């Protein structure tokens, strides 16, 4: 039979099956409730949407995130996404497939095994295993050793591994991501007349941010450049015929990964936590973790953030590191990657958590597995 | 000992010609070395680092793993395989290399197009719709037709048609929508304004969009 | 052994369509109208009856006063509904209402307890097996192939727009504008009076109605269209009455259904169909003003005067932004498009389990017919 990866991240989830190159089945992780109540009497609406419909349908639905900043606090809504993705998803019965899912870094022990008993008594699932995203992350580079820039869709982490073990003391969490840096888009567009107010104009700027934005190496002559000519503006054609011409934008709203300053949050930026987290590792171990740092994570794809990152972190380090970044071409779903994989391998299958194995020893036995 | 990686098992090599487009794990008691190919596939590059990590399990967990990118050896590391031998070639990928899209169907999607005709049946209900050719040359004008596109769904209303074929034109392209999960947009098109009609079966039946940047699971060769 | 046929019934503002379900077209028709005698002195002998029905009604003026039940798409006499209803399913389709699911339609914004009287009536006086009430708008929608539009509904004595969207009516937004056929054949008659014509006699009138539906047409622009007919005789046009006399016609062809974009033409202070469309399109959620742009469709007996649709896109065009996407939709069939959609409605095997059954009547009484 085939196995079955899911990857619960904080703002998409992605989903397929062992063995592919990448997942087949990629949607907003939000569920939708009606707003006034009334429309689910006399406008004949469903009582909860998943994913595009419900997104679709914002306006007369309020959005949550069961999964906003990585750790699920929501099970029904949970329980609504999962149950679309096999069913509506990728069409399967989760009885004939065992399900490996995936777990924030630092995800508390009674969150896995609700996972866990939601999985087995709700879906059936012949056996499943939980991973940590960063560690299915580093092992498809090629590593086993390293430390991992995660950056999503609401939450970023820093993770450090050392022999496929996380290193708890010093892993470190960012409440700033993809949707925060969309957001600040919208922000400094609006900020010069632009306007964006039906749905589909509120999506233009994602993608907006996905194909026009880019990482500037030095902020101060990036900006300069753009303050005394046009060589760097680009423009973007909305449905409707006009075009929009943005310059500056295109560089500042990434900024905001090494520059939280700009929406307000009093915190440090990428590099920095980077920094913070190696230091905070054994200190033997510090130079192999410069040596090996891996991005995986769908806001690392911005265009020359591998240079800005090991300038800012170079200029961190000891004179003395030899420093490299690790931004494989297939970071943005690595993680799903890592679960095709391992999923299929041989030495995997003996980690296979059976029903047989819930049955007798109780919800528990999840933490009891290797990688 | 060395052994090339082959699917996720080890192949047992004893002849270091190392190749570029690969893995090999090498096996060193206290330290295991893994070798990725600046030209490999990520099956390739993944299961080296699972394979160490089951090969320091069994080991108590006390020897030290190394990995270690083509064309920077470490002299600790290239000081036992050599008293540069780096070939070109592979050994074969187990991904099956897939292209994605907003619906799990992609990678395998061909457009359809279907004819709705009451002349043939009596009712609603007993009517049938059937797969016609993803072409122009398919369309009449006396009945309907439905162009399923995997993004969108378009229905095309001929002038000489009646009222039960549109009413199973619209029967059906709503149906592709209930089935299909993510939001699938009906667009109506009457004979006569329908050039985006006819410009999609111009796109022909193997066209489908995806932004998505698309990867490939194999070596270059 | 067979199984059960059903039946169709547009109560129309001035037209009563029936016919059966499957049918293309309503079997019968005839006038929304019901006659009693002019003083009692009349139905003495027996000698005369209570009351007469439609044509016949029509046949026998200057003895009855005449009374619309459904002057304006709301029904305001039930003892008059009744006897229309009778006529319907006894006289002219000849059927036996115990026999059959009945199908019933009704105005935008009926109220509540106007549907319920409905419903009290078909079943209490009619014995229906079944019944279904939907909405006429609703049913001409369905019938241009769609679930999702905004439709222009002018028939006899009233003109409706009706957004709809997936199904669903949207009464916040519904547009009543109470000028129609019957105004325009009216207005008309008056018109060519002015041209030395003279009709006033009840024949005269349906000779105006015959020369309305034969000979008008909507302006493109009726400023230009005034000027052409003033200058030369392109526009002019001969109809030949029942006794072989020939009349001529000019600008009244055109100047005839301009009172539907000028009501002021027969002194009223209101607002063209044009500017009611684009003012319901408005009362929408921003969200779907789109789709409503892009389906517009217009049913009615009203809507068949030729080159309606150009002029209805000028217009709308003028009202609505410059970059939208405006579509008309005029299916050929529109005249009867409520009805046919009825017809294919009922005809539908998915449709059954919706009819209302006498024993859900029996059992929670007329309520039931909001579900
Ligand atoms: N080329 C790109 N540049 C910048 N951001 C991107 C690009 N492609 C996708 N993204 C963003 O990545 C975010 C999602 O990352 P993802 O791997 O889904 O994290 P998670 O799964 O934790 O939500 C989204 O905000 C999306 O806009
Ligand atoms: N071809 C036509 N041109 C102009 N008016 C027409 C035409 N056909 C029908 N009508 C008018 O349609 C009106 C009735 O429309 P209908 O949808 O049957 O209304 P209702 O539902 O109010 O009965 C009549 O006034 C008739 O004069
Ligand atoms: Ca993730
Ligand atoms: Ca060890
Ligand atoms: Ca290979
Ligand atoms: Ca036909
Ligand atoms: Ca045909
Ligand atoms: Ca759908
Ligand atoms: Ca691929
Ligand atoms: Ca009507
Ligand atoms: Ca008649």
């Amino acid at each position: 039979t085939t196995a079955l990866v899911c990857d619960n991240g904080s703002g998409l989830v992605k989903a397929g099956f062992a063995g592919d190159d990448a997942p087949r089945a990629v949607f907003p992780s939000i569920v939708g409730r009606p707003r006034h109540q009334g429309v689910m009497v006399g406008m004949g609406q469903k009582d909860s949407y998943v994913g595009d419909e419900a997104q679709s349908k914002r306006g007369i639905l309020t959005l949550k995130y069961p999964i906003e900043h990585g750790i699920i606090t929501n099970w029904d809504d949970m329980e609504k996404i999962w149950h679309h993705t096999f069913y509506n998803e990728l069409r399967v019965a989760p009885e004939e497939h065992p399900t490996l899912l995936t777990e924030a870094p630092l995800n508390p022990k009674a969150n896995r095994e609700k996972m866990t008993q939601i999985m087995f008594e709700t879906f059936n699932v012949p056996a499943m295993y939980v991973a940590i995203q960063a560690v299915l992350s580093l092992y498809a580079s090629g590593r086993t050793t390293g430390i991992v820039l995660d950056s999503g869709d609401g939450v970023t982490h820093n993770v450090p591994i050392y022999e496929g073990y996380a290193l708890p003391h010093a892993i470190m969490r960012l409440d700033l991501a993809g949707r925060d840096l969309t957001d600040y888009l919208m922000k400094i567009l609006t900020e010069r007349g632009y306007s964006f107010v039906t749905t589909a104009e509120r999506e233009i700027v994602r993608d907006i941010k996905e194909k026009l934005c880019y990482v500037a190496l030095d902020f101060e002559n990036e900006m300069a450049t753009a303050a005394s000519s046009s060589s760097l503006e680009k423009s973007y054609e909305l449905p409707d015929g006009q075009v929009i011409t943005i310059g500056n934008e295109r560089f500042r709203c990434p900024e905001t990964l090494f520059q939280p300053s700009f929406i307000g949050m009093e915190s440090a930026g990428i590099h920095e936590t980077t920094y913070n987290s190696i230091m905070k590792c054994d200190i033997d171990i510090r130079k192999d973790l410069y040596a090996n740092n891996v991005m995986s994570g769908g806001t690392t794809m911005y265009p020359g953030i591998a240079d800005r990152m090991q300038k800012e972190i170079t200029a961190l380090a000891p004179s003395t590191m030899k420093i490299k970044i690790i931004a494989p071409p297939e970071r943005k779903y690595s993680v799903w990657i890592g679960g095709s994989i391992l999923a299929s391998l041989s030495t995997f299958q003996q980690m296979w958590i059976t029903k047989q194995e819930y049955d007798e020893a109780g919800p528990s036995i999840v933490h009891r597995k290797c990688f | 000992k060395l052994f090339l990686i082959v699917k996720g098992e080890l192949k047992e090599i004893k002849k270091n010609i190392f190749s570029s487009g690969d893995v090999y794990l090498l096996d060193a008691d206290k330290t295991i070395y893994v070798w990725i190919g600046n030209k490999c596939s990520v099956d390739e590059k993944t299961t080296g680092a699972a394979q160490a990590r089951t090969l320091d399990q069994q080991r108590g967990g006390a020897a030290k793993i190394i990995t270690i990118d083509q064309g920077f050896e470490t002299k600790d590391f290239l000081k036992l395989i050599a008293p540069k031998i780096v070939e070109k070639n592979y050994a074969k990928t187990l991904l099956v290399d897939v292209s994605t899209g907003d619906w799990a169907g992609f990678n395998e999607w061909k457009n359809i197009l279907y004819r709705a005709s009451s002349e043939e049946f009596d009712g609603i209900n007993s009517m049938k719709m059937v797969q016609v050719g993803f072409n122009k040359s398919s369309l009449d004008s006396e009945d309907c037709f439905v162009a399923d596109l995997g993004n969108k769904v378009y229905i095309w209303q001929g002038k000489s048609s009646t009222v039960k074929e549109r009413v199973k034109a619209g029967q059906w392209a709503r149906s592709i929508d209930y089935d299909r999960a993510g939001l699938q947009q009906e667009t109506i098109f009457e004979e006569g304004d329908d050039i985006e009609f006819m410009a999609a079966l111009d796109r022909g039946e193997n066209y489908k969009e995806s932004d998505a940047v698309q990867l490939k699971a194999e070596s270059v060769l």
